[PDB]
């Protein structure tokens, strides 16, 4: 399963 | 910008046997940026309906791709994959060779 | 033994051709189990292999949801990209990232991953520490101050930590049938003479599983390092592997030259001999 936490650059 | 010309390799699933069904790879790898045009050819004619994986990479963040098409190799047909890049200043021709 | 679970995400921009690509895939090891393509026509993850195909909608509808979001991300990351170095919205760039986990035979975390690559190029990744950064440039460095102060890291290491190396212990046991099996290759050794001089020893080696492989000849017992044609392993598209290895030799020395293959479904490392 993928990581659900959203990052951005 | 870096440009990788992708490697190729164009071979069968299974030992060639004429009059018996395989499938027909032609595997690209190595090669950066994605943009990438590939096909299968008999006897200098494109195939229709080839079908290819979705785009991945190895750890140099190099991409690769397989493309294949089901095909009954001869003695007489004649099979190749051409490819297309950025890094190529015209498309190259690779012919299959069932003993590679 | 070891096993890694991956994904890997990479977007294309096409500037006048529309947003972003994006295409995204799932490994366990050496096999495909998920893949999501923004230009598919419904865009949903879709399985790739038997195992995972027991997982339920709610499974489906979260990373589904999860693809569709990264892709909106990776297009806000590929503008501030263009701002990092300066560059113009007329061109198409790439933005590559890989995060996973390796767990040991006893299903223990051996190492986390986490790095990003712009246009090819080393970009950004997380310390085997979990926990620090190495950034290629100064543009890099930007994104390692706001994530060393949004504490990304902490949040990364949580989930490989746990989540990670949880979900693919749940893959191997429903797989273990195709995961867990290791598929040792079949091997022969050809011979096509090139001339009156010499001829071509050609060592192969198919249908193995995982790709992992090792393939070398000898001469006389020495290794023929750099004088060996190694092709890249390849796939034979049925989920197993293929590879060769070749020698010029000259003629009447074919006796001389061994091949030997190693892979983990080998009990022993083999030794093959052309024998006519």
């Amino acid at each position: 399963r993928r990581i659900y936490d959203l990052i951005e650059l | 910008m870096i440009q990788r010309t992708p490697k190729i390799q164009v071979y069968s699933r299974h030992p060639a046997e004429n009059g018996k069904s395989n499938f027909l790879n032609c595997y690209v790898s190595g090669f950066h940026p994605s943009d990438i045009e590939v096909d299968l050819l008999k006897n200098g004619e494109r195939i229709e309906k080839v079908e290819h994986s979705d785009l991945s990479f190895s750890k140099d963040w190099s991409f690769y791709l397989l493309y294949y098409t089901e095909f009954t190799p001869t003695e007489k047909d004649e099979y190749a994959c051409r490819v297309n890049h950025v890094t190529l200043s015209q498309p190259k021709i690779v012919k299959w060779d069932r003993d590679m | 033994g070891s096993h890694s679970m991956r994904y890997f995400h990479t977007s294309v921009s096409r500037p006048g051709r529309g947003e972003p690509r994006f295409i995204t895939v799932g490994y366990v090891d050496d096999t495909l189990f998920v893949r999501f393509d923004s230009d598919a026509a419904s865009p949903r993850e879709e399985p790739r292999a038997p195992w995972i195909e027991q997982e339920g909608p709610e499974y489906w509808d979260r990373e589904t949801q999860i693809c569709k979001a990264k892709a909106q991300t990776d297009r806000e990351d590929l503008r501030t990209l263009l701002r990092y170095y300066n560059q113009s919205e007329a061109g198409s760039h790439t933005l590559q990232n890989m995060y996973g986990c390796d767990v040991g035979p006893d299903g223990r975390l051996l190492r986390g991953y986490h790095q990003n690559a712009y246009d090819g190029k080393d970009y950004i990744a997380l310390n085997e520490d979990l926990s620090s950064w190495t950034a290629a440039d100064t543009a890099a460095q930007i994104t390692q101050r706001k994530w060393e102060a949004a504490r990304v890291a902490e949040q990364l290491r949580a989930y490989l930590e746990g989540e990670c190396v949880e979900w693919l212990r749940r893959y191997l046991e429903n797989g273990k049938e195709t995961l867990q099996r290791a598929d040792p290759p079949k091997t022969h050794v050809t011979h096509h003479p090139i001339s009156d001089h010499e001829a071509t020893l050609r060592c192969w080696a198919l249908g193995f599983y995982p790709a992992e492989i090792t393939l070398t000849w000898q001469r006389d017992g020495e290794d023929q390092t750099q004088d060996t044609e190694l092709v890249e392993t390849r796939p034979a598209g049925d989920r197993t592997f293929q590879k060769w290895a070749a020698v010029v030799v000259p003629s009447g020395e074919e006796q001389r030259y061994t091949c030997h293959v190693q892979h983990e479904g080998l009990p022993k490392p083999l030794t093959l001999r052309w024998e006519p």
